[PDB]
């Protein structure tokens, strides 16, 4: 949904967090994610390096 | 290097058809913003130096191991490139700011740059922590709530364009973490 | 013949490579100039020669004397940098803390900017270090007639993206050795880490065994810090030239996984080209047949207007040249939309897919022991 | 891609400096003139197929030989392929005028097509038959407005003298 | 000097080419943005003098220590030359003003001014003083309506940023 | 850089004696077939041009997907490099038949090839495609069997040089996968 | 290695073409010459040892003092050494006979050997005596016809004109 | 200009030597060929305007839209031109035939030629319609000897593919 784009959400805080894809790589606001998808059946699980 | 409208236009040609609607309405909603766009880079173009100056001096007296022997902001020879490099730093985003897009910041200055703090051994943590204070600080300029500075603009709402710059300066820190 | 000769003998190789793209075009000071364009011009150079090395103000006063020869226009611009690499600046940053084959490599960047094409050149040029110096070393670069003929008096080195490449191993190089944009020579190699305080630390090589010996720089060298990603050209190969980032936890079923896909997704790919070959027209015979039966279905045109012709009869402005068989909108439009049509095309692009996560997991299933499997 | 943006940002980097007033008058300029060209891109992708149409059928009404000899439209394949460059130029008009420099026309379709237009025995003069029929069959008044017209002109003519 | 005009016929020239729509959608910018700066230059040129009062005796306002010892500020002849420099960066803030980039401001007052400063042991946080009481000087509706002001305001900015 | 000749010489250093009888057997070999020698290889490089530009679009056509948006023959600058890297590859095979040794081949071209496809995303199975569609119209041209090209030539018995060509195409096409 | 085949292949790949019909021609005067030189290989082939006893025996019929004192030939194994290098000189001229251009001979034998020389108190003009024996004892009518002759005359000559 | 000669004494003068036993046999295979390429440029210099007369008659009776409009052969003055080019490029196939190399027709008819006959809107087919009908003209057997013919043949194939 992300490669090519960039896409701004907002959280379940009322904070926004931007969500993009450059170059086979997909970032939520300041850390990279480590481990792609995990489909959990009420959506996704992404991993993450570092806490936001 | 691409600005919003060379991403409309690869994305279209990604979907290998005309632009036709749609993609140029939210362009023109770029472009009816693009006073605002203005004001908030020279919001960033001016107050810069000092910035930088303020978020490195942040940056050393939340972790004094820098200025300790040993440390990368030890010689001051090193301080000077470590000013040198936020300043550049806030740079690029002030070039994202006006594109639109962060193509620029991304192959310019974002791209070989992990590697680079790695292979001199510079700490990746204090560098994001100085974007991290590049950040704040830029949004409170950006949203004339700064104390030292409080400049009249005629007033209206802009919380799209701090949140846009808010996501180059955290693109940023991402790229270094 | 498409193109007449290498980088030095003509310059169609610059007009359709990645040349044009990238901000690695020649700097020039143009006659009486104000400081905004010699302060350019000189920082472009200043990039160039020292790779993006960082100049303080007090090593400025050290090139000073020729920064000045430069602003004139006294010196030509192969004499300033002549005047650059005699520096005690240039010695200090390469020649004093480096091993040979490094050192020599960084002359060809800086003075000639490409790397070295075999190791008996590389061998030339140290026995002329040995012959007579330093000195005669960067004289020998800066009057050769390949730098003369390619860049002229005037313009400051750059990176040639000349389409020929003697050695495409030799182009691996040409981008390894530049590490991109926000790279420099003292992170490439491990000078300043080596060096106590950020100084008098020792070059780091590496490449040697592929100068020595027939080898390959690695895809990541040449994909993560180069000048081909920094003047990126925003494609839309599905190939993706960026290389994934490694993903954490890898376990190794994971990747017989892949494995077991890749070579399916090759036979596959294998089997529907044979076939393809047999395609032929099969839609031929149909075609010979409307061929055959062309005296009944064919039909000549009514001159007339709208008005005053009998229906279903065509105009001679009606002879579209693109009406006259019958195609449309459509049929023009129609290889843009192949991709996903195609067998053959969607396979290709799935083994490619395939292959680049192959080699991601490569990189991690070489990690052993301690790792949390997950 | 050469646009203002891109010019000004780059023309900064080369620079070493902070953009200053002068770029920002620059995108100010660019947001001034972006109205009328947008009107054209949009009126373009408006009837495209119809300038397909006229553009081709032009381009063989000018030179019939093609669809005479194994030359260059041997087959009704080759013309769906004469056609489809055409709608590649068009398209490259519509990108480069969305953007408004020559960037995406020129990095896409300009580069390296001497060799390939060399190569493929393809001639340039057909091209030009076909797009200075697309700019005889433009009205100021009528279709785009005026200041949309212009654009359109001028990136079209910067079409005709890339390839001629 | 660095202006519109100069940033894209340098970009073009160094590129080979004739100057494309970018360009002259750039120089319509220039154009455009064109009368509020001149509202702004206009008025500096209006009461300059009393921005050289204003100015300098804030500057002084600040640092007494200038008037006390040998150090720069010992006779009532280098507090002339002091208000005389003052004059000089005003002067190329009308300048500059006009030209409409950060040119002549740079070329002829900020360039080399490093080692001028350093060597004749002149403390910039002086002229900083100064110009940041002009800066705060200012009400905008009644002397320079907006964006006039602004204007000034980003080129008195663009000069402490240079000194600091 | 080493021919026929240079290939003998370096074997009977590393036997390290002189040059002696049956060496120069299939050495005199070469020098009396060097007139087919001579005219494949002239053969080859006339119509050159014509050879390349079919094996690329004949590339195309058995695969339609390259000329579609985002496949590597898609822009037109990518199609120019595209032919233009067909084009050195026969120009380093006609070399190879000169030389009657691949070490030019080998250490000019060949070497470092895969590095340079996959850091590019060239596919590869796509361009060994090529090489082969470019195999087959050399050495059909190379037998004086072209449909569209048959010169008049002494004829005779050449197997063992078009052997030899399909001997160096398959080298580059087995390189490049 | 230097011949006629890598010079011709060498110099079209440094000119970025195909090779051209004046590489044919050379490589047509190479299968011209071939079988001259390749008598001369042959016939060298054939009596080199005796060669090397004429050669070396005339070598210290010109210079005594080499057996004389500690200098270059103190022991019969020096002597052995002197032998040694007159077969590898031989063997370079078989080797560069054979190629045709004086490749193998020039970077195997000649490049580096003046610090070798140098160094080690190897004086060349005892070598010079022994080629100029080699080609005084050249018996060109009955032995090596007449253009083999003139080929290993050459060789022979360019060895001298290296050494010295 | 490209020949055996200036490739090899260019090649010894770039290397710093003398000319060795190689460059000798490249000049002995050029000596070689020779009276061969020279029976076919002493034909050719006996035929030309019949060769201009045929080569141009072919060249419009394939293309026959260079004399229908404005285009290329709007005049018979054009016409001359065209026939004149035609007699430039065969007058170049002469000397490089004499040269031996592909030196003066590459110095003289290719360098630069694209850009020319790209600006003045020149076609390439027309050219390479010609030359085509030429290389079938020629009869081995009767007119010319093999080795005469087919220089001829190899000289004006490097003309093709020097165009297309
Ligand atoms: C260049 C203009 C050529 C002249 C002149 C000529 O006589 N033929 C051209 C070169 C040539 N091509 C082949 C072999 C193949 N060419 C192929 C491409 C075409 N086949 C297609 O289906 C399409 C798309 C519709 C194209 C463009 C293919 C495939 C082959 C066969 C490949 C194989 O595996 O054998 C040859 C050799 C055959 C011959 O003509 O004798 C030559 C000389
Ligand atoms: C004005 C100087 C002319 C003329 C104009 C007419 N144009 C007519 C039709 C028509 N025009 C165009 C070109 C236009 N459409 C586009 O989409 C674009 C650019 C994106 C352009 C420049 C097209 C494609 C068409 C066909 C579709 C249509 O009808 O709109 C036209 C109608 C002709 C008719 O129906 O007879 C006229 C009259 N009028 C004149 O007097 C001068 C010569
Ligand atoms: C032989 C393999 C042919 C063929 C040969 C014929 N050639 C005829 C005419 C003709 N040929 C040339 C080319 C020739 N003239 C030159 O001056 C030169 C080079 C300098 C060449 C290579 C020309 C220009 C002409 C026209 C003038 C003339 O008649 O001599 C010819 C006569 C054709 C006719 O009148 O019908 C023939 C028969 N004969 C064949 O069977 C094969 C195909
Ligand atoms: C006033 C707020 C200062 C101070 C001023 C002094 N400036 C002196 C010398 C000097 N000043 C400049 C800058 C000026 N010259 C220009 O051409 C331009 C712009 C075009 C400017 C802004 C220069 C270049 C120089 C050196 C040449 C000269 O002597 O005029 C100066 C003399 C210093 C000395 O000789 O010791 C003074 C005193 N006086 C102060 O008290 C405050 C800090
Ligand atoms: C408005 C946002 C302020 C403020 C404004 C006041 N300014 C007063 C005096 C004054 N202002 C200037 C700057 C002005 N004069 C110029 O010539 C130019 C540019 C060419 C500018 C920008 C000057 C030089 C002066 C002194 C001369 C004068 O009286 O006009 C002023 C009077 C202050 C007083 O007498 O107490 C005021 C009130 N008013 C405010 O409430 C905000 C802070
Ligand atoms: C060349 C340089 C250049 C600039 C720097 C700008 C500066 C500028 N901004 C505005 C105009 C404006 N600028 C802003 C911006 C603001 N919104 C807020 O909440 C913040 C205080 C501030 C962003 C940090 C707003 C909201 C307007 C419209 C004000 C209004 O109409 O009420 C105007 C008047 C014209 C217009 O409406 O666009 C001008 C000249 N324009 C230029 O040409
Ligand atoms: C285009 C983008 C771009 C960048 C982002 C920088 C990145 C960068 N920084 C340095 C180099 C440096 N960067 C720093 C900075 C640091 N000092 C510290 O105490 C902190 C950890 C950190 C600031 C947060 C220092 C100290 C050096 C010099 C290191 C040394 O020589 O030891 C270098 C090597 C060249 C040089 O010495 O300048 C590079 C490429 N350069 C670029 O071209
Ligand atoms: C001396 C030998 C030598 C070679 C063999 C080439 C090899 C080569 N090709 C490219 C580069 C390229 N090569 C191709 C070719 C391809 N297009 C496709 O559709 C096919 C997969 C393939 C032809 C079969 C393309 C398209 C590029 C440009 C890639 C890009 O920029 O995306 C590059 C990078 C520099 C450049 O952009 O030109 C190099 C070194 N160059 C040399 O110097
Ligand atoms: C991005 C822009 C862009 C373009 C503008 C085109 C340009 C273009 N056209 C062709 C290729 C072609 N173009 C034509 C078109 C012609 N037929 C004729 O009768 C006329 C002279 C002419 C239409 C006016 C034909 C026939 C071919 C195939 C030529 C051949 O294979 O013989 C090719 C080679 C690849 C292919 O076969 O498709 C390219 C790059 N492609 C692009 O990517
Ligand atoms: C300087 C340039 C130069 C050339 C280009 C060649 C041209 C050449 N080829 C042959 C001669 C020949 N050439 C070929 C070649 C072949 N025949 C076939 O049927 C195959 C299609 C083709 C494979 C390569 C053959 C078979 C002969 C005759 C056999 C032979 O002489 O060995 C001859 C012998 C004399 C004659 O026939 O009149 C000459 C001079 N030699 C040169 O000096
Ligand atoms: C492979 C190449 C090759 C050669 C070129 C010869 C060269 C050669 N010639 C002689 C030896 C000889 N060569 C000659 C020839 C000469 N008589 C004269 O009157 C003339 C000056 C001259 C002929 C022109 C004579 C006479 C001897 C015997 C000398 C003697 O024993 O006195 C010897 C010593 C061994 C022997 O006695 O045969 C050698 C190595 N041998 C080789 O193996
Ligand atoms: C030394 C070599 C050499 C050449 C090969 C020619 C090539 C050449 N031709 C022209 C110029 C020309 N050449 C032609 C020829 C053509 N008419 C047509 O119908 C055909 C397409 C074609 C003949 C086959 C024409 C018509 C012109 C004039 C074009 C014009 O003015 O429109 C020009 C420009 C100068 C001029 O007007 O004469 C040149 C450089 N000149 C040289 O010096
Ligand atoms: C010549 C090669 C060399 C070195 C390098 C040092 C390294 C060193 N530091 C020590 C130990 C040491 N090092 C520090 C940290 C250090 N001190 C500070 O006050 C600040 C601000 C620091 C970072 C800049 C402390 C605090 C200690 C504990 C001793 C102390 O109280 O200072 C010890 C004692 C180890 C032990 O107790 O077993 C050593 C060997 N010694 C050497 O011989
Ligand atoms: C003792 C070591 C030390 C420092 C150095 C400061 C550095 C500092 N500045 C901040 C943040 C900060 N800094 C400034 C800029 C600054 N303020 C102005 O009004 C003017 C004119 C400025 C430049 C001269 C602003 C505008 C902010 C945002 C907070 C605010 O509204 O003031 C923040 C908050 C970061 C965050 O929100 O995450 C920090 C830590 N703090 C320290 O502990």
């Amino acid at each position: 949904d992300v490669v090519g784009k960039s896409v701004t959400v907002e959280t379940m805080g009322g904070d926004e967090v931007t969500i993009s894809c450059m170059k086979r790589k997909l970032v939520v606001g300041s850390s990279a994610v480590i481990r792609k998808d995990v489909s959990c059946s009420n959506g996704v699980i992404h991993v993450i390096k570092s806490v936001l | 290097m691409l600005d919003a409208f060379s991403r409309v236009v690869v994305n279209s040609d990604s979907k290998a058809a005309y632009v036709g609607g749609s993609d140029l309405q939210s362009l023109k909603t770029f472009i009816s913003d693009g006073n605002k766009r203005l004001d908030a880079v020279n919001c960033i173009v001016s107050n810069a130096s000092c910035i930088v100056s303020d978020a490195i001096s942040g940056m050393i007296c939340e972790n004094p191991g820098l200025i300790a022997p040993g440390g990368n902001c030890y010689t001051n020879r090193r301080m000077a490139a470590c000013l040198r490099d936020g300043e550049i730093i806030l740079r690029y985003v002030s070039y994202a700011l006006l594109a639109g897009d962060s193509s620029v910041l991304d192959d310019r200055c974002l791209n070989g740059l992990k590697e680079t703090y790695i292979a001199l051994g510079v700490p990746t943590a204090s560098t994001s922590r100085a974007v991290s204070i590049m950040k704040a600080a830029s949004t409170a300029f950006i949203m004339n709530t700064a104390s030292g500075r409080k400049i009249e603009i005629a007033a209206g709402d802009c919380q799209a364009l701090q949140s846009e710059a808010a996501a180059y300066f955290d693109k940023v820190g991402s790229a270094v973490d | 013949r498409v193109l007449d000769g290498l980088d030095t003998v003509t310059q169609d190789s610059y007009s359709f490579s990645r040349y044009v793209l990238g901000p690695f075009q020649p700097s020039v000071l143009n006659a009486n100039s104000s400081e905004y364009e010699r302060e350019i011009a000189i920082r472009a150079a200043y990039r160039h020669v020292f790779g993006n090395a960082y100049i303080m103000e007090e090593e400025l006063a050290e090139v000073e004397v020729t920064a000045s020869q430069y602003k004139l226009g006294n010196l030509t611009a192969k004499e300033f940098i002549r005047a650059l690499a005699k520096s005690s600046a240039y010695k200090t940053r390469f020649f004093e803390g480096a091993s040979q084959y490094r050192f020599v490599e960084l002359n060809f960047m800086h003075l000639l900017g490409r790397a070295p094409d075999t190791q008996e050149e590389v061998a030339t040029h140290m026995n002329i270090y040995h012959a007579k110096g330093f000195d005669a070393e960067i004289d020998s670069y800066i009057d050769s007639e390949e730098y003369d003929s390619v860049f002229g008096d005037y313009n400051v080195p750059f990176l040639r993206f000349r389409g020929a490449y003697t050695p495409c191993d030799s182009f691996n190089k040409q981008c390894a050795l530049k590490g991109g944009w926000a790279n420099s020579d003292k992170a490439m190699g491990g000078a300043a880490l080596s060096g106590y305080n950020g100084s008098d630390g020792r070059q780091m090589c590496d490449r040697i065994s592929a100068y020595v010996t027939s080898d390959t720089t690695d895809y990541e060298s040449v994909a993560g810090n180069s000048p081909l990603l920094t003047t990126s050209p925003n494609w839309l190969a599905y190939p993706d030239p960026a290389i994934a980032p490694t993903p954490a936890f890898i376990s190794p079923q994971e990747v017989r996984e892949a494995r077991a896909r890749v070579e399916k997704l090759r036979e596959a790919y294998n089997e529907e080209i044979a076939k393809t070959q047999a395609r032929k027209n099969a839609m031929a015979p149909f075609r010979a047949m409307v061929e055959d039966m062309a005296p009944m279905l064919d039909r000549g045109v009514t001159f007339g207007d709208p008005m005053l012709v009998h229906p279903e009869a065509k105009l001679p402005e009606n002879e579209s040249a693109l009406a006259d068989l019958g195609g449309k909108s459509s049929d023009y439009k129609r290889f843009w939309s192949t991709m996903e049509t195609n067998t053959v095309s969607r396979l290709e692009r799935d083994l490619e897919e395939a292959k680049a996560e192959l080699r991601v997991l490569e990189k991690g299933v070489d990690a052993l022991t301690p790792m949390s499997t997950s | 891609m050469k646009s203002v943006i891109t010019t000004t940002i780059s023309a900064a980097d080369a620079a070493g400096r902070f953009p200053s007033s002068s770029d920002l008058e620059s995108i100010q300029g660019n947001i001034q003139r972006a109205s009328a060209r947008l009107e054209a891109a949009e009126k373009l992708s408006g009837n495209h197929e119809a300038v397909v149409k006229e553009a081709g059928d032009a381009c063989f009404a000018k030179y019939s030989y093609l669809k005479n000899s194994g030359e260059a439209g041997d087959s009704q394949e080759k013309i769906n392929k004469c056609y489809r460059d055409v709608d590649h130029y068009m398209r490259l008009i519509n990108y480069s005028l969305v953007v408004g420099g020559t960037g995406p026309l020129d990095e896409w379709g300009i580069a390296g097509s001497r060799e390939v237009y060399r190569t493929l025995n393809l001639p340039g003069s057909a091209y030009i038959a076909s797009f200075t029929f697309t700019r005889d069959r433009l009205c100021v008044p009528r279709d785009m407005s005026s200041q949309a017209g212009v654009e359109f002109v001028a990136a079209l003519d910067y079409v005709i003298n890339s390839l001629s």
